[PDB]
């Protein structure tokens, strides 16, 4: 068995390539892996190795193999569990070819991050092909897509990455852009990402958000208009983030005198605006 | 030009034998070649056994939301069954990443799920077990979330001033030696 898998095992090897199947890629490289029991239970590299094979192959066209055909006529006792290997390693070779960026050919995947790739899932065109994807890493990568989806949003939410934001929270993260941009606000310290933040995330998250979370964005974005007119009628970043990333506590008397002859016209309109 | 008595066919046992061989991309394929639904098949909802081979409830739920996943009614759906794929919980589901502190991916499911989170914030009678979760276990279990705590659920509080964080002295002080701490050590707001 072992050697008619090698037969079928040369047989595409030799096809991956362009040369021109001859007689038995089509019908004696069958045969032989048909002759192959390499079975389930715990085996050598040559069983997983051929189950990726196949099913990577799967991922292929234009000469004889696949893990396709392959499962037509290779449903037997000694198959089933190669075929669940099959699928832990094809879960393998469809992350080895990662989310592919044919327009994108510039990023190189050789040491990039998984985020690129989960976005490029997510914003992908193909739900079908996004499911399959995301299903198949839960079951033989074991990644929940909530879970590093959030971890990820939490990440780039302290660093206010707000067009970004927008792009791939259009896939399906509308809802929630504002909510993220709430759990990592009180790591912010520059108004102008505070409010591309709220802009392209918050308000992005417009009526599919939570009516509370896009309230915030503009009582948030009020406040700094309050701000800036106080700023405008009087600096310590220093001071300024710590009244900020503090606001919840700290009053805004607090901040203002932590902050006779100046406006108090200018002062006067800040407060009538509350 | 085939039958049986008992109902079962070689193609009914097919889905059967993938399910017994737990395909689902796999299965996913032979049910495009059968060109399958969220609901087009009856046989293939068996909660007990949706559950129970959850892949075989997560390939169910990605023919739903492969077909569409843009509804919350539809995705919903998915998400609940990705999370009983996932969380081992006989009923999993943004509750039990709750109650045990992953909050995370509690929020990301009830983003766009039955009730809703400004109606948790407000309204906890949704006879929908789906949409609620254990109360301290993740309470006390959301403690890296301040942030989120405070925005989510308006504070409670009784018509008692909340802190305020400025004093008379205090904010007067902004003006150098008009601080008001040097007199007025009757009054408190002059801190």
């Amino acid at each position: 068995q072992n050697a008619l898998v090698d037969l079928i095992r040369k047989a595409l090897r030799a096809l991956q390539g362009p040369d021109s199947v001859p007689p038995g890629v089509v019908d004696a490289i069958y045969g032989a892996l048909r002759t192959l029991r390499c079975p389930a239970e715990p085996l050598g590299v040559e069983l997983h190795l051929l189950c990726e094979e196949l099913l990577e192959a799967c991922r292929t066209e234009g000469s004889p193999l696949r893990e396709e055909r392959l499962l037509s006529c290779l449903l037997h006792k000694a198959s089933r569990g190669l075929l669940s290997l099959y699928g832990h390693t094809y879960a393998e070779k469809v992350t080895e070819k990662p989310p592919r960026a044919t327009a994108s050919g510039k990023v190189s995947p050789d040491h990039l991050d998984p985020e690129r790739a989960m976005l490029a899932l997510f914003s992908n065109p193909n739900p079908a092909e996004a499911w399959k994807v995301a299903y198949f890493y839960c079951l033989s990568n074991n990644k929940h897509f909530l879970e590093q989806i959030l971890v990820t949003a939490l990440t780039l939410l302290k660093e206010e990455d707000f067009p970004n934001l927008g792009c791939l929270l259009d896939r399906e993260f509308r809802p929630l852009s504002c909510l993220l941009v709430l759990l990592g606000w009180t790591h912010c310290q520059s108004l102008e990402s505070a409010k591309r933040l709220l802009q392209t995330l918050h308000r992005t998250q417009g009526p599919g958000c939570d009516e509370l979370l896009r309230d915030a964005c503009d009582g948030l974005w009020a406040h700094l208009e309050v701000l800036e007119w106080c700023i405008q009628q009087s600096i310590p970043k220093r001071d300024l983030l710590y009244h900020l990333h503090g606001g919840d506590s700290h009053s805004v008397l607090y901040t203002l005198h932590h902050l006779p002859a100046l406006r108090e016209e200018d002062v006067l309109k800040l407060l009538q605006k509350v | 030009n085939y039958k049986t008595k008992e109902g079962w066919d070689f193609h009914s046992q097919f889905i059967l034998y993938c399910l017994e061989h737990s395909l689902q991309h796999l299965l996913y394929v032979y049910l495009d070649c059968y060109k399958l639904s969220p609901e087009n098949c009856p046989f293939l909802e068996k909660k007990e056994l949706h559950e129970a081979h959850p892949w075989f409830e997560f390939l169910v739920q990605c023919r739903q939301v492969a077909s569409n996943l843009t509804d919350p009614k539809l995705i919903f759906q998915a998400s609940l069954a990705n999370a009983q794929i996932l969380i081992p919980t006989n009923q999993a589901s943004v509750s039990s990443m709750l109650l045990e502190g992953h909050t995370l991916l509690a929020l990301a499911t009830t983003m766009y799920s039955p009730g809703g989170v400004s109606q948790v914030v407000q309204n906890e009678e949704n006879e929908n077990c789906l949409k609620k979760v254990d109360p301290q276990l993740l309470k006390m279990a959301l403690t890296p979330y301040p942030k989120l705590k405070t925005a989510l659920f308006p504070q409670c509080t009784p018509p008692s001033v909340l802190p305020s964080d400025i004093t008379i002295y205090h904010l007067i002080q902004s003006l150098s030696p008009f601080d008001p701490s040097r007199l007025f050590g009757w009054q408190s707001a002059n801190t």
